[PDB]
């Protein structure tokens, strides 16, 4: 199962 | 033995021709289980291994939702870093992400990591305490500073040590048959002459499950690393692996060589000798 | 900026067998960038039935990809496979050998 996000560079 | 659940993702922009391609794949092991690709006709997280079919619909729905997501900021992070980094709007360019788990012999955490690449290149990592951030360069000092205000660390931690884990235990469970067996690899030697003075002596390993293995080549006992011809382990494409060793053997010797194999799946290294 | 030529293996599922069926696998790893054409050959000419795994990548990012058809060996019939990348001057052609 995945991490909820991915987040901005 | 150890195991590891690891998400991978691309995401290569290709200018004149809109949308940039993503594509997300997650491994147990060296098990491939779900894949997502943007240019697919379905829109979908998918499965790529009978033991994770099984999961119901809201499982495949919500990584359908945050796979989707993950495709969208990916988009916006091509257009930062070509701003980060003066690039014309006209070139091709490649962000990479990798994240997962480790865990040990008794499935307790070991490590975990979060780590980007641009134009194959390191750009920003979670370092293994899991609390800070290896920049590259001024550009990805800018990201940690962003990440950092926003506590990415912290809730990347929080994912890693349990959820992460939580899930690759899960699957080690239902994926049983698949995930936790170990196959020896099946051995044997060709050779083959290439000269009236000389031939190739080739030691194979077939049928391997995980793909970590060591295969050498001694001569009376001394290792003929320079000598010997060695290929990256393949995959077989039945969810197992494979590997060769050779080496040129002048006519007569082939007594002195021996081959060496060492895997999970042997109780014992194996030596084996053309005789 | 980064380009990796791709390492290419050829090479059966299982021990080749004449008449018995079996699959090809063209393996190419260690490139950069993504951009590949591959493509197996059956005397010389391109099969059209070929599968693909999903793009991955390794520990240094480089990326690898399977190819792979079904196929029956023959003590005559030739196969290849022909990839093409940004570091190759031109398609670079690896033949199928039996004991590789």
């Amino acid at each position: 199962r995945m991490f909820p996000n991915a987040p901005y560079l | 033995g150890s195991h590891s659940m690891r998400y991978f993702f691309t995401s290569v922009s290709r200018p004149g021709r809109g949308e940039p391609r993503f594509i997300a794949v997650g491994y147990v092991d060296d098990t491939q289980f779900v894949r997502f690709d943007s240019d697919a006709a379905s829109q979908r997280m998918e499965p790529r291994a009978p033991w994770i079919e099984q999961e119901g619909p809201e499982y495949w729905d919500g990584e359908t939702r945050k796979v989707k997501a993950h495709s969208q900021t990916h988009r916006v992070d091509l257009g930062t870093l070509r701003g980060y980094y003066n690039q014309s709007e006209a070139g091709s360019h490649t962000v990479q992400r990798m994240y997962g788990c480790d865990v040990g012999s008794d499935w307790r955490f070991l490590r975990g990591y979060h780590q980007y690449a641009y134009d194959g290149k390191d750009y920003i990592a979670l370092k293994e305490d899991l609390r800070s951030w290896t920049a590259a360069d001024m550009a990805a000092q800018t990201t940690k500073h962003k990440w950092e205000a926003a506590h990415v660390a912290e809730q990347l931690r929080a994912y890693l040590e349990g959820t992460c884990v939580e899930w690759l235990r899960r699957y080690l469970e239902n994926g049983k048959e698949t995930l936790q067996r170990t196959d020896a690899p099946k051995t044997h030697m060709t050779h083959h002459a290439v000269s009236d003075h000389e031939a190739t002596l080739r030691c194979w390993a077939l049928s391997f499950y995980p793909a970590e293995i060591t295969l050498t080549w001694q001569r009376d006992g001394e290792d003929q690393t320079q000598d010997t011809e060695l290929v990256e382990t393949r995959p077989a494409g039945d969810g197992t692996f494979q590997k060769w060793a050779a080496v040129v053997v002048p006519s007569g010797q082939e007594q002195r060589y021996t081959c060496h194999v060492q895997h999970e799946g042997l109780p014992k290294p194996l030596t084996l000798r053309w005789e | 900026m980064i380009q990796r030529t791709p390492k290419i293996q050829v090479y059966s599922r299982h021990p080749a067998e004449n008449g018995k069926s079996n699959f090809l696998n063209c393996y190419v790893s260690g490139f950069h960038p993504s951009d590949i054409e591959v493509d197996l050959l059956k005397n010389g000419e391109r099969i059209e039935k070929v599968e693909h795994s999903d793009l991955s990548f390794s520990k240094d990012w480089s990326f690898y990809l399977l190819y792979y058809t079904e196929f029956t060996p023959t003590e005559k019939d030739e196969y290849a496979c022909r990839v093409n990348h940004v570091t190759l001057s031109q398609p670079k052609i690896v033949k199928w050998d039996r004991d590789m």
